[PDB]
C-alpha cells in the first residue's frame, strides 16, 4: 500500500459465453408488470403474443 | 452402494428433484423416454393394477403425464436398466 494507484493489482474476471447447438439453459432477466383485466390489453406472455 | 460406476468426471448437469417417480394390489409404472431438439423428455404414469394370470400389460387407456423436460443436448443411442437386488 505504500505505492500509488497506478500499479496496484486489479482483480480481473473475464466472462466467456460461446453459443453452440446445445439448448440454452441460462438467460437474462425477465421483467414483468402488473395485470389489469376486463379491458383489451396487449399480452406478451412467454410464447403467446 | 454406488456400484454403477468407478470414476466421476466433469459433469455438466445435476438434479435432485426430491419428489421422485412414485396391500395385496400391485402398481404399474409407465415411462416414456425421448430426446428431441436437444431436450430430453420423460413422461410418467403410476396406476394400481390387480393381478390377472399371464402377467401382461392390462387392457385400457391411460395417458402419461409430462414429468421432466431436462435440457441435455447429447447423443443417446443406447440405454440400460438399473434394478436393485
Amino acid at each position: 500500500p505504500t505505492y500509488g494507484v497506478g500499479h496496484q493489482p486489479y482483480r480481473v474476471v473475464v466472462l466467456s459465453f460461446e453459443l453452440l447447438h446445445a439448448p440454452a439453459t441460462v438467460c437474462g432477466p425477465k421483467k414483468s408488470t402488473n395485470l389489469v383485466k376486463n379491458k383489451c390489453v396487449n399480452f406478451n406472455f412467454n410464447g403467446l403474443k | 452402494e454406488f456400484r454403477v460406476y468407478s470414476s466421476a468426471n466433469n459433469c455438466t448437469f445435476e438434479y435432485v428433484s426430491q419428489p421422485f417417480l412414485m396391500g395385496n394390489f400391485k402398481n404399474l409404472r409407465e415411462f416414456v423416454f425421448k430426446n428431441i431438439d436437444g431436450y430430453f423428455k420423460i413422461y410418467s404414469k403410476h396406476t394400481p393394477i390387480i393381478v390377472r394370470e399371464p402377467e401382461d400389460l392390462p387392457q385400457g387407456f391411460s395417458a402419461l403425464e409430462p414429468l421432466v423436460d431436462l435440457p441435455i443436448g447429447i447423443n443417446i443411442t443406447r440405454f440400460q436398466t438399473l434394478l436393485a437386488l
